[PDB]
């Protein structure tokens, strides 16, 4: 509709403001990855579990290089 | 003959509400429609002699996101007109598409009232240009009315969208609506919102309730323009006669509004004629020249006064002429209405075809051209994209309004065997 | 009544001719309707209403019937004689112009095709016939013995002055 | 979707590779995320905001610590995120010290 795309505006906003929070804490996640990271959190998930996976995948892109 | 008045949008239902209240107070009727004892007249122009001894006006009630229309509902003037035909925004594309999907039963509503009256003269549309609610649906209904009935007249009382304004799609909406106005209407009466705003902030010191006071102005003008139809004269007891002289050709059908008192809250015809001819008693504010003017006066008029006043108007030359022909200000006399307030006993109004409205058109065209060149002010409205993914209607409307400006400038010339 | 009949015809042409060919009949129709409407404005608001309002002052201040009889006869005789009715040669150009009006509106109502040049040629033939007689009217009335009122009503710009 | 294949999307996003090119890393993702779906520790967004400000003072990005005061407000202003706490703890956990 029209308001049903205004909610799509309000999600792209969430995604951008969490990227500003992402750069000031200096994490490696970019915009495209952060859009996966918000989707996972809607079902509910441990950040303590996700951080070790991300801290391994960033340690396995130059070791699988 | 008989006029069926159409009102739509919140602004259009507002001006129709105030106009119906004005004609209720003017003629001898109650807000229920109860006959008075003082009422050469006619009560069959906007009014049907309806079937509970209330002169119920033939009005099409259309609502789109109703807020003020709810206030029209719980009102003593809802006992004057309600033939029970109320049927359900901020964009031209949304109102156009919403009017498109339901054209059938609202056309049946139009057909019901068309069968309602014995005769018909025209369709007067209470319309607001780029008003959001009126916009789009009004242009689509204009296409439906002019296509479905080619034998009648279409009138559109219109405002010019400049209210010292946020909406940036407003030039696109006004441009598309103006394309419909040029192509799908026989005559258009245009007013400026900024002009009436200046006049209102002049005569009083109001800043906030400007809308309602502007409504008073347009309702008084609409009553004044159809006084010669509602009260039997000798000419312009039909719409087409008043429409005929001002409009020389099907492209120049846009009329300026004048009315010589700006006051109702001693006088002669001679003074109000010279007071009318200035462009600051005009309620619409290079060589700029009128095509044709027509003035209608109502009051205690000595018949020699219009004669020598027109003498003075000639040898003073205080009116802008037409090169290619004679088409000049015409003196019309009408009856003073019963139960109108006794200020400005000799009072006149004018309707005129002027080339100066081309300036306002090209200003709005320049605003559209700016926002269109920048390409950041379509806002990606979803109805605007789905209605036209290529947006070629904006180009077609720009071409039509450019041809309109060229024909205006060509009519300005002493040769109008050169066209545009 | 004849002058009202032609007004109905001339308005009908403009409303039907707008379809949602030529501009040669646009200016011809603008010179016909804005002729006949102004004969009404003159013929009423100078002859009829002034003298009728004075005749209401004759029906308050006159003490006998052989005044009122003469006043009434004078109003009727002037409301004929100051117009084209009992004019001695009638100003016959008025009947001729009205004939060109009725022929023009008859042809212009057949604007529907199913030759555009044949319509254009007969409209221009009418245009010659009309414009000549309009100038002949202005001349013939200007020589006849009140003139400037109806002349300034008919043209104000002076696009034609003869 | 399902969260198991959505985690495979995350494994395509961090790395620069296709999913038939590597299956080891997605196996590390499913082994760590698995048999746990619900936080068993303290839940409050307010405390993790007071842990993000405390961390930005420690890194002397104290003007960015007044930026986070606006960004958390913007996060509340949209209001379409179900758990605000999980992503704040996640973004806090991956924090680097460039000083």
């Amino acid at each position: 509709a029209a308001a049903a795309a205004a909610n799509l505006n309000a999600v792209r906003e969430t995604m951008d403001v969490l990227l500003e929070i992402s750069r000031i804490l200096n994490t490696g996640l970019d915009m495209e990855t952060l859009s996966i990271c918000v989707r996972l959190c809607e079902q509910g998930i441990n950040p303590e579990a996700l951080s070790s996976v991300i801290k391994e995948l960033r340690k396995a892109t130059e070791a699988l290089k | 003959r008989e006029i069926i008045t159409l009102q739509l949008g919140q602004c259009g239902n507002q001006i129709g509400f105030e106009f119906w209240k004005q004609l209720c107070a003017e003629h001898g009727i109650s807000p229920e429609g109860i006959v008075e004892e003082f009422a050469t007249d006619r009560k069959d122009v906007f009014f049907y002699q309806a079937d509970d001894e209330h002169y119920i006006p033939r009005a099409v009630l259309l609502d789109l996101e109703p807020r003020v229309i709810h206030s029209i509902l719980n009102s003593p003037y809802a006992k004057l007109y309600n033939p029970e035909n109320i049927y359900l925004g901020n964009n031209w594309a949304s109102g156009f598409s919403q009017g498109e999907k339901i054209h059938e039963d609202i056309f049946d509503i139009i057909d019901r009232e068309a069968d309602g009256s014995d005769s018909l003269e025209g369709f007067v549309l209470c319309h607001s240009i780029a008003g959001g609610t009126g916009s789009g649906l009004g242009s689509y209904l204009l296409e439906r009315l002019n296509d479905r009935y080619p034998k009648k007249l279409v009138q559109t009382y219109s405002v010019f969208p400049n209210q010292d304004e946020d909406v940036v799609v407003q030039p696109y909406n006004s441009l598309l609506t103006l394309k419909r106005l040029t192509q799908n209407a026989d005559c258009v009466v245009v007013l400026d919102n900024t002009a009436l705003n200046r006049i209102a902030t002049d005569r009083l010191h109001i800043q906030n309730p400007s809308f309602s006071q502007i409504n008073q102005l347009v309702s008084t003008i609409m009553s004044a323009s159809t006084t010669t139809l509602r009260y039997p004269g000798y000419m312009n007891n039909d719409l087409i006669g008043l429409i005929a002289s001002l409009i020389p050709t099907p492209r120049l059908h846009f009329l300026m509004t004048g009315y010589t008192p700006l006051t109702t809250d001693k006088t002669t015809v001679l003074d109000v004629m010279r007071r009318l001819l200035q462009p600051k008693n005009v309620m619409v504010s290079t060589n700029h020249c009128y095509i044709a003017i027509l003035n209608i006066i109502q009051g205690e008029v000595d018949p020699t006064q219009v004669h020598k006043s027109l003498q003075r108007i000639r040898e003073r030359k205080l009116a802008n002429f037409i090169p290619w022909g004679p088409a000049s200000i015409q003196v019309a006399l009408s009856r003073k209405s019963p139960y109108l307030p006794s200020a400005h006993r000799v009072s006149g109004l004018m309707m005129a075809n002027h080339t100066s409205i081309s300036s306002l058109f090209e200003r709005t065209c320049r605003q559209y051209d700016k926002l269109r060149k920048r390409e950041a002010f379509l806002e990606q409205f979803r109805k605007e994209d789905m209605f036209k993914d290529n947006f070629d209607e904006m180009d077609t409307s720009r071409e039509i309004v450019q041809q309109l400006i060229d024909e205006y400038h060509a009519a300005t010339r002493p040769d109008y065997i050169s066209w545009g | 009544f004849y002058c009202k009949h032609v007004e109905r015809q001339l308005c009908s042409v403009w409303i039907s001719n707008k379809t949602a060919w030529f501009a040669g009949a646009f200016t011809l129709r603008q010179r016909m309707l804005n002729f006949v409407q102004n004969i009404q404005y003159y013929m009423m608001f100078e002859v009829m209403e002034p003298t009728w309002h004075i005749l209401e002052k004759n029906l308050k201040s006159a003490s006998n019937i052989d005044d009122v009889l003469g006043h009434h006869t004078g109003f009727l005789d002037t409301c004929l004689k100051d117009c084209m009715l009992t004019n001695p040669e009638l100003l016959k150009v008025f009947s001729k112009l009205m004939s060109v009006c009725v022929m023009f509106t008859n042809c212009m109502q057949k604007f529907t095709q199913s030759l555009v040049s044949g319509f254009e040629a007969t409209i221009n033939k009418f245009d010659k016939n009309f414009s000549a007689h309009l100038l002949d009217l202005l001349a013939r009335l200007s020589i006849y013995s009140g003139m400037a009122s109806v002349i300034s009503r008919l043209d104000f710009n002076g696009f034609y002055t003869e | 979707k399902s969260p198991n294949v959505l985690l495979q999307n995350l494994c395509c996003r961090i790395l620069g590779r296709s999913e038939a090119d590597v299956a080891q890393q997605f196996q590390y993702a499913v082994r760590v995320i698995g048999s746990n779906f619900a936080p068993t520790v303290e839940r409050d967004e307010f405390l993790v905001a007071e842990k993000i400000k405390k961390e930005l003072i420690r890194q002397r990005r104290e003007a960015d610590a007044a930026l986070f005061s606006e960004l958390h407000r913007k996060l509340h202003s949209q209001g379409v995120l179900k758990n605000k706490w999980s992503i704040l703890y996640l973004l806090l956990s991956l924090s680097e010290d460039p000083r």
